[PDB]
């Protein structure tokens, strides 16, 4: 009916928001790995 | 074909994208204030 999903904005916004959170978390994780490697590489 | 109408998630997507960018900034800013990403090097 007029809106099988209609406001995909909710889905898309959620998807958009979710994708960004994943990217944000992933980037943070990489930064952590860089410090871990440098911190680990002490010896 | 009636211009002014329906939902164009483009604006809302930018809003979500803009807001998402802000979220990342807050986490980075918070950790930086902890000196977690800051180290004293020679």
């Amino acid at each position: 009916p007029e809106s099988p999903k209609g406001p995909d904005i909710l889905v898309v916004l959620l998807s958009v928001m979710g994708a960004i959170l994943l990217i944000g978390l992933a980037a943070l994780l990489i930064w952590k790995l860089l410090i871990t490697i440098h911190d680990r590489k002490e010896f | 074909g009636a211009l002014e109408e329906r939902a164009i998630p483009i604006w809302w997507v930018l809003v979500g994208v803009l807001g998402g960018l802000l979220l990342l900034t807050i986490l980075v800013l918070a950790m930086w204030k902890v000196g977690f990403f800051k180290r004293n090097r020679p």
